[PDB]
Parts: C-alpha cells; structure tokens; sequence
RNA sequence: AAAUUGAAGAGUUUGAUCAUGGCUCAGAUUGAACGCUGGCGGCAGGCCUAACACAUGCAAGUCGAACGGUAACAGGAAGAAGCUUGCUUCUUUGCUGACGAGUGGCGGACGGGUGAGUAAUGUCUGGGAAACUGCCUGAUGGAGGGGGAUAACUACUGGAAACGGUAGCUAAUACCGCAUAACGUCGCAAGACCAAAGAGGGGUACCUUCGGGCCUCUUGCCAUCGGAUGUGCCCAGAUGGGAUUAGCUAGUAGGUGGGGUAACGGCUCACCUAGGCGACGAUCCCUAGCUGGUCUGAGAGGAUGACCAGCCACACUGGAACUGAGACACGGUCCAGACUCCUACGGGAGGCAGCAGUGGGGAAUAUUGCACAAUGGGCGCAAGCCUGAUGCAGCCAUGCCGCGUGUAUGAAGAAGGCCUUCGGGUUGUAAAGUACUUUCAGCGGGGAGGAAGGGAGUAAAGUUAAUACCUUUGCUCAUUGACGUUACCCGCAGAAGAAGCACCGGCUAACUCCGUGCCAGCAGCCGCGGUAAUACGGAGGGUGCAAGCGUUAAUCGGAAUUACUGGGCGUAAAGCGCACGCAGGCGGUUUGUUAAGUCAGAUGUGAAAUCCCCGGGCUCAACCUGGGAACUGCAUCUGAUACUGGCAA
C-alpha cells in the first residue's frame, strides 16, 4: 500500500517533519518513493510552516496512494488557508 | 531502433551455437592509453551459417540455453 | 575559557600597548612596557621568522580576547569567504559584540565590554544577546537595557570613548546609549600594524 | 512455540497441509491416469480421461491449491500430447 | 549572481662540500585507551575483542460488525425472601454493556539485531523480457441453491510432566458439491471447463411462524482487464592479494524431446554431438560483507565502510520441507548434534547476533528507566488495544560548539620567594585595599511550544419510501503532554560556588639557581650525564593550550620515498651475456568511404542524506532546514570528420 506520511527528521525537541511518498511496509525514515513537501510544527511565523507540491499529492493519490491522518489535516489545512 | 553489437566468430563448433568476441577501446582507469579489450559472448547461430573468422552483427535476447544469450541478427562478412 | 591572569604582562611581551587597560593614566607609568616579563626579560631574543610569525598572532588574539580553538574556527570560516583571507579574518575579529560594544565605547576595555554584554546589559535588535561571540550585522542598532543604563561604569566608559578616535562605521548616540552599525570595517579604517599575512601564513605552516 | 498466535498458526498449518495434501494428490492421481492412458496409445480412453480431468484443475487452481498457470499447462501439455498420438 | 581561492619545510653520514639515500619530527583525524585535573549547557556518540555462554523481566497481536457461547463483572428481567415493603438479599434468565477459553479472518515474511559466511549465486552502474503481486485503486459484471463435519463442550481415560487418547453435541465469512460463465483457460477452430459470504444501521406502510420477511444505506465476497507498489529472472562493464597456484571442467559445453517452475533456463532427466573456460590470469589458496559515503590530500590519489541511508547474507551448528500473495521463516514446524535444565530415570524443555542486564575475554564502551503525548506499524467501521519501533529520560569530558570562573582602580613597586657583579632586579597592578556587576550554578515566582486530533451535541447538504441510519461540511462544549519542577522571563543574596596540563639544548615559542657527578637518570632524532649540566631531579621565572592537557595505538600527509599528474638505470640500487622471433605495443605519404574511437548537442538516469553556494530558525555557534550547483559516470538518439582505427585504391 503506498501512503503519504511524515518522516520525522528534525532534532531532538525540534523536530521538522518531511511529506514522503513510499511503500508502508518501509521504516519511517527509510525508503521513499518521491519527496513532496515539508512540515515545521515550530513556526517563526515568518517562515514557511508548510510547503506541499499538492499537485504531485493528487497525482499519487489518483494512482491510489492512502493519506495519513496527519498529512489529510494539513492538505486540508493549507487548503483553507487559501 | 535496436540495440546491437558487431563481433567476430572466433569457434563454432557447438551445435546451433556460436562465440562472438566484441572489441572494443576503454580509456585505461589510471594510466589513460587506450587498451583493448574483449568479450567473448555464446551466441544462438541457428541454421549454424556462421564460419569461423567471420565478421557478425548480434542482438540480446532471452536466456536461451544455460549461457546463451544473445542471437543472430544478420551477418556481415564471411569467410575472409 | 577566558585569560585572566595580569594583563600587562602581554603586553611586556609583545612590545606594544595592547589597550588592556582603561587609558586613563599612560602604560609607561604603570609598567616597563619596553621591557619583555620576567627573570630574563631584559635580553634580547633574536626571534626566528617562526617566532615573529606567532607573535603577530599572538598579538591579533589578545588584542581581541580569543582563544585557540575560535580563533582556528574564524581562520576557516574566513577562507572560506571570498575575497582577501586576512582582510575577511579581521572583518570577523571586528564584528564581535564585544568588540562593537567596546569601540561604541560603552565599555572601558573590551573585557569590560564582554562581562556588559554577559551579565544582560546590552541589546540587538531590542533583543537580549548573553554570548560574547554574536556576530554583528550591518543595520543592527546595539543598545543599553534601560535596567543596566544606570550602572556607573558605563557612564564612566563614555568619557574614555569620547578620547579614543571615533570610528567611521559607527553612528552612536550616546544620549540614548544606542548605536548603529552601519557597515562592515574596512582594512583602512583600523590600525595598521597587524600583519594579518602572518596569521595567513602561520595557519598554512 | 512461546507466542499464543504461534502455536494457533501451527495447529491450522497442519489441518491445511493434511487437506491440500489430499486434494493434491487426488489431481495428480487423475493426471497420471492420462498420462497411463497416452502411454497405452487409445486416444479414446486418453480423451475421457482428459475430459474428466479438465474441470478438477481448473477448480483446485481457482481454490488455490496450484496456480492458473499451473492448471493451463498442464492442460495445455496433456492436449498437445493427445492432439500428437495417432 | 555563487557553487571555490590552490601546494612551506627541518634534523641526521663528512675535517669541511655536493649528490643519492634511508630514519625522525613539526599537521589534521579517531566508535579511541591510559595518566594528572575537572563548573555549566546545547548537539551528537557509546562491546571495534568471544556470531562466547546466558539468570530474570518485557520485545506480536487484534477483531463480538464472522461464529458457537458465558468463565468472570456489570446490568437488567423474572423471583421469592431478609423485611426498613421494596432499603436489600438467593436463584435463574447471554435478555443487555462486554468478554477469559475456542473455531475463523488478518497480521507474526514488517519493524529491530549482527557481519559469521560470500571474491561472486553478492554489490554499483546501465540495459532487458519470458513472470508473479496480500492490503490500496479504476472499470465491468455477479453474488443461485444445497450438503457433511470439526473445535469449544460433556463423558471416559493414558502419562510425573510435557503432551495426549476414545465416545457423543453445536456454529459460521470454516470446508465440499451442484447451478451459472466470458473479453477467463486449453484449442486452429469446433467446443470443453472453471467462483463466490455474509454482516451491520435504520425503517413508512404491508405480510409474518413475531424470528423475521420487505425497503434502503454502509461494509464485506467472486470473476476479468488495467494502475501503482513490491518481488523473482537474464546481459555487459566495474567490484582485494598471490603466478613460490597454469592449466580447469562429463550435467561439464551445446542440441532434440519429456518433466518441473509464476517465469527463461542443464533447473532435472533420456539420448546425441565433444565441447566450454584460460596468460585480457581460468583453477587453487589467503583475506573481506558491498554502496551512497568518512578521514586525509592542492589535485590526482591513499586509507577506510562506526553512527545515518540503500542492498545482501545469518538467526545455537547441519539439513529439510509445510502454511502462505510473500519464508525454505530471529521471538513458526520436523530431524540430527553439542550444550544447559526438569525427572517418578520412562521421558521431556530451551536458543538475548531484540531491549535492558549477568558472567567471561579485554586497554576499553552505559540503565534489569518513563510513555504510547507526537511520527509510523498491525488488527478494527470506530472508540480503542498492542508496539524495548519511536519519542524522552539516566551514565560517561568520548567528540564538536558556547559560556563563567569576576570588571575597573590600585606603587607603599608592600611582604615573602628567587636571582644579585650586594647597588638592585623579578614575581608585579599582580596582591591587599578601594569602587562596580551578578552571566552560569543556588533559592523563589510566572510560563510558551511540541496538539493535529478524537468524543459529544447542534445546523446544512447529501440519503432514501423516510426530517431514520450513514457520509461530508460547518458551528458549539468539555477534554487529550512521557519529557516536565520544560525552554524562556522576573525577583533575592553575595565576588561571593568554580584552573589545570605539557614544555623551556637544536629541530620549536619559552632560562637561571641549587642538587647530582657517565651514578641516578632523560630521549621522537640528533643526542645528554665523569664537579659552574639552560638536556637528569627540585625551586623561581617564562612559553603554549585550556575544562581540558599530555602519552600510546591507527590512517593520510610531509613522501616527487611505486613518480599517471610526478622519478630513475656510465661510476651512487638499477641495461638481461648476445641474437632471432610468436602473441602483444607502435607505424612512411596521397585519395576516397566508414562513423569504431574522438568532439558537440539533446534525452533518460546518476535515491535521500553528506561536501559546496545563496538564504532561513534555535539569544550566537555546533545543530536543524529551503532552493541550487554538483554527483566528473552510464546508456540512447541526431549531428561534426581534423586525428587515430577499419575498408578500398
Ligand atoms: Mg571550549
Ligand atoms: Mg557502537
Ligand atoms: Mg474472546
Ligand atoms: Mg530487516
Ligand atoms: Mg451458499
Ligand atoms: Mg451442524
Ligand atoms: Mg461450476
Ligand atoms: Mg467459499
Ligand atoms: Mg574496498
Ligand atoms: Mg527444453
Ligand atoms: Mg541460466
Ligand atoms: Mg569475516
Ligand atoms: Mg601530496
Ligand atoms: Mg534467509
Ligand atoms: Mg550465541
Ligand atoms: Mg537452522
Ligand atoms: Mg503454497
Ligand atoms: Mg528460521
Ligand atoms: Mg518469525
Ligand atoms: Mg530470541
Ligand atoms: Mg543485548
Ligand atoms: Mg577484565
Ligand atoms: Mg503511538
Ligand atoms: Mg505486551
Ligand atoms: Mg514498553
Ligand atoms: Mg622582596
Ligand atoms: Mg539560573
Ligand atoms: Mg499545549
Ligand atoms: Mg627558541
Ligand atoms: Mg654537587
Ligand atoms: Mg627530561
Ligand atoms: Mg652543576
Ligand atoms: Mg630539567
Ligand atoms: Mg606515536
Ligand atoms: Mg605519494
Ligand atoms: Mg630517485
Ligand atoms: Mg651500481
Ligand atoms: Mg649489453
Ligand atoms: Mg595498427
Ligand atoms: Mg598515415
Ligand atoms: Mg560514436
Ligand atoms: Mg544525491
Ligand atoms: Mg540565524
Ligand atoms: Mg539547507
Ligand atoms: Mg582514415
């Protein structure tokens, strides 16, 4: 099943999730398809608190990629903010 | 369109099957003169048309016996 | 981390007034500056091109209060900069808080200027900054915090700053004990005996 | 085995392997019998024997014992064979 | 626009010189170890040796919306009673909320660990066809009607236990027929053949055996064709050392046919042919997981493969299959072996290279911690449950970065120490004294952010018979944090709680006195030491680093000292005793043609992270992060034709 989530990168107490694309069955911060944005739960304000590339989003999930929780709230949420 | 490689028969005594040696000029790793090198390949040689000493054109395909693979496409110069 | 041994006794050695002290009262009548410390000072060393190498570099980090370790960090980092390598490592020496503070003069010496800037005196930006090393940027406004403005040293330290030649890159308002940095200095505009060539030198030995 | 699901998934491999081993072996038996059959060059008795056969291989491959492909050659071998007899 | 800017030598052969030449040192780096010392914080890191043996506790479960059921607790219903008249009490009732055990579905093939094996069945790069693919997704249709069992349970019963054994009882989305069938399979066609499973929510009426039937929605099942993902397979190049290893190979090499696999294939057979590999190093031996990368280097290169990531292999040793979409399966099965352990001596149990931890080996590497709050993962409609993955904490100066250990003034140049040619000099503004500040630690008070969601109600839009139910979208409410007494901020006190290590003959920055007398001792090399030793030991002074400093080990550098960039061979080491000559290397000059090499352009690819450039955020930095450059390569296509090659003259 492929899946869109978040790997977790970021620094200990700092943590600056990236939007990946890959295979369910890989670890979390492993083996990705494709890259398509970020998430920086600590926002500046000023800064970018999040970037998706919505359209490479829409592209795997009409192949028929699954959405974790947490990327459906922040499609969502970039969406409404628009 | 396909993708091919020129060689020449160096033996063909197997039956149906022949071993065409493709040469070519590599710039050495470390040193940089041009050597020769060589990859001798079984060929499928169905109808056994091929002598040896001649000049091949050869294609890839399926495995077609424990190491053949690669067949005849046409050849190109015979009994020089 | 810091020096803080007598500070006289660098300046003994390397032969020059290294500003260690407030100014107020001449160096040669607080010290035998001409003459190196210790036992044996009074010979005199003929000093191989090794020696007058570490010496200039000796020299540039008591001038500025940095040890080894950072001053090997700043060398890399100035390579690193495009342009010239000494004049880019003198531009970095200069850019420290400390350093700013001292020549907006809110501070006797720079060691003065670095326990201001640590003991929460000082502000960028209207900023809190605790770390001597903050880098200062063009366009920065420094300022005292209205809490540490009443100290009696740093209304001491003005008059000692209106004695001192004023720098260019500088606009300080003294009224106000706030400044701004206006731009990176030059080589021209600070002293010119550092031959900062030898510090070039001696970090490719 | 230490793990409650392992010792459960033990038991029913055990149950399936008896089962798949019976029908298994029940679609090799009727397999040979043809192949019995070809070797005795009746084209008659081998045809009855592939006629009853095909609707077994087909059922056992859509229930998973052996794969499509597998029943397909089989299939395809044994008319092939029958085809070439005199 | 930027993606670089980049290179140091010295000592030592001699009476002295030049050269050759080895030895040594100055630089970085470490998964480091030891010695002296030691305040704080951020980030990162922590058995390299015995894949040696393992005590103990956790590391894989979940679903009552598949099913028979009720052991337990909570209800209710009946139900008599204590009697307070229903305040309780016993007894049934799976009738309800739920659920131990059991059947069944899915998941234990992921996540995590280690590098023994493997020199190519592996990895990297680039190609390809002969294949499969659970969950996910698009389309198209189906989803009919029966049947026989078996757990659970009960009864009997073997054994010490483990684990069983006989006889009855029940259910399904368990299992098996029969019907149905094409764009599915076989075939040239003709035809032949092939499958399924329900469950849940609500309900106007209507029928009803009162169970439901019936309508509707949601989810689930079967078939085919795609999509995506993953996986299996094939080819070429690349991928250590040894030639004091030169020959190896009979399923070996090829072919026909049969068998087997999801698939091609000596994969396996039967037969026939007698081949295949090798000096461009086959075979044999030793050693080793590979790659992105890391250290070093001006660069080419040399070394290296810890942490992060991709791939492979293994799971006490050897072997084997089964279930399954996927394993020949770390916490599955069977057998053999060594162990360890239980015993009734007959028989059995186990596998920390999962997380902690113990013993052992060693110079040397930590806590039997907290939580599922965040990110993921499994099951589930969901709530939720599980998760030693993960997030955090504890231990260690192991590394990198930051900060403090006070600031200013202060000559009587105090005392004391050391030196003194006895005048003085030096420690030294150093201290004391005199002013000022309170970073960090200490005490007290406030306080983010990591939190998205989810649950309840509402409203609207679907929905359909239905303002039910369910889905979506809002709105309203009370809530969800291990870290954690958090980061950060404010207040109090008082310079108050905080500096060591190596070196001082030259290389190499920094010198005297005393003791010692070729003794004790020092040393990286040169070298010191036999009576004034700047080289041994102590003191004073000084130099270099700094919460570290030194010593040892290992790699690169310096080393142009394996020299491709970038060396030599008359005498310093180095021209075979000489000639012929096969393979190999190179080849006069002109014309044509070829596009192999070569050059240009384009496309694809060169995973992400790392290095570099321009920026952004933690008060700075380390650190995290955005975009780009780069990844010098490989392959394909279209061009150029001078040079090299082929062919022709
Ligand atoms: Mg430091
Ligand atoms: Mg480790
Ligand atoms: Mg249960
Ligand atoms: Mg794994
Ligand atoms: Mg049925
Ligand atoms: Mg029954
Ligand atoms: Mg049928
Ligand atoms: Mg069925
Ligand atoms: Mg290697
Ligand atoms: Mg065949
Ligand atoms: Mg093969
Ligand atoms: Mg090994
Ligand atoms: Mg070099
Ligand atoms: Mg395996
Ligand atoms: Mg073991
Ligand atoms: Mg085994
Ligand atoms: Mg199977
Ligand atoms: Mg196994
Ligand atoms: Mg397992
Ligand atoms: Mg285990
Ligand atoms: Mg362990
Ligand atoms: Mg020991
Ligand atoms: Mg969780
Ligand atoms: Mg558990
Ligand atoms: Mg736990
Ligand atoms: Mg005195
Ligand atoms: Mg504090
Ligand atoms: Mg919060
Ligand atoms: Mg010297
Ligand atoms: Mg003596
Ligand atoms: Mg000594
Ligand atoms: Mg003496
Ligand atoms: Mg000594
Ligand atoms: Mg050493
Ligand atoms: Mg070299
Ligand atoms: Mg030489
Ligand atoms: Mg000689
Ligand atoms: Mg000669
Ligand atoms: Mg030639
Ligand atoms: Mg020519
Ligand atoms: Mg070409
Ligand atoms: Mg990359
Ligand atoms: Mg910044
Ligand atoms: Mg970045
Ligand atoms: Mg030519």
């Amino acid at each position: 099943m492929v899946t869109i989530r978040l790997a977790r990168h970021g620094a200990k107490k700092r943590p600056f999730y990236q939007v990946v694309v890959a295979d369910s069955r890989n670890a979390r911060n492993g083996r990705f398809i494709e890259r398509v944005g970020f998430f920086n739960p600590i926002a500046s304000e000023k800064e970018e608190g999040t970037r998706l590339d919505l359209d490479r989003i829409a592209h795997w999930v009409g192949q028929g990629a699954t959405i974790s929780d947490r990327v459906a709230a922040l499609i969502k949420e970039v969406n409404k903010a628009a | 369109k396909i993708r091919t490689l020129q060689g020449r028969v160096v033996s063909d005594k197997m039956e149906k099957s022949i071993v065409v040696a493709i040469e070519r000029f590599v710039k050495h790793p470390i040193y940089g003169k041009f050597i020769k090198r060589t990859t001798k390949l079984h060929v499928h040689d169905e109808n056994n048309e091929c002598g040896i000493g001649d000049v091949v054109e050869i294609r890839e395909c399926r495995p077609l016996s424990k190491t053949k693979s690669w067949t005849l496409v046409r050849v190109v110069e015979k009994a020089v | 981390a810091r020096y803080l041994g007598p500070k006289l006794k660098l300046s003994r050695r390397e032969g020059t007034d290294l500003f260690l002290k407030s100014d107020v009262r001449a160096i040669d009548t607080k010290c035998k500056i001409e003459q190196a410390p210790g036992q044996h000072g009074a010979r005199k060393p003929r000093l191989s091109d090794y020696g007058v190498q570490l010496r200039e570099k000796q020299k540039v980090r008591r001038i500025y209060g940095v040890l080894e370790r950072q001053f090997r960090n700043y060398y890399k980092e100035a390579a690193r900069l495009k342009g010239n390598t000494g004049e880019n490592l003198l531009a970095l020496l200069e850019g420290r808080l400390d350093n700013v503070v001292y020549r907006m003069g809110f501070g006797a010496t720079r060691a003065e200027a670095r326990q201001l800037v640590s003991h929460k005196a000082i502000m960028v930006n209207g900023r809190v900054v605790n770390i001597a090393s903050y880098q200062v940027s063009p366009n920065d406004v420094v300022s005292i915090r209205e809490k540490a403005k009443k100290q009696s040293r740093v209304k001491a330290a003005l008059e000692l700053a209106e004695q001192r030649e004023k720098p260019t890159w500088l606009e300080v308002d003294a009224g106000k004990m706030e400044g701004t940095f206006k731009r990176k200095p030059e080589r021209s505009d600070l002293s010119a005996d550092i031959n900062e060539h030898l510090i070039v030198e001696l970090y490719s030995k | 085995a230490n793990i409650k699901s392992a010792k459960k998934r033990a038991i029913q491999s055990e149950k399936a392997r008896k089962h798949n081993a019976s029908r298994r072996s029940m679609m090799r038996t009727f397999i040979k019998k043809v192949y019995a059959a070809i070797e005795a060059g009746d084209k008659a008795a081998a045809q009855k024997a592939f006629n009853e056969m095909q609707p077994i291989v087909d059922r056992q491959a859509a229930k998973g014992l052996i794969h499509k492909n597998k029943a397909a050659r089989h299939k395809a071998n044994l008319t092939a064979q029958i085809n070439k007899l005199a």
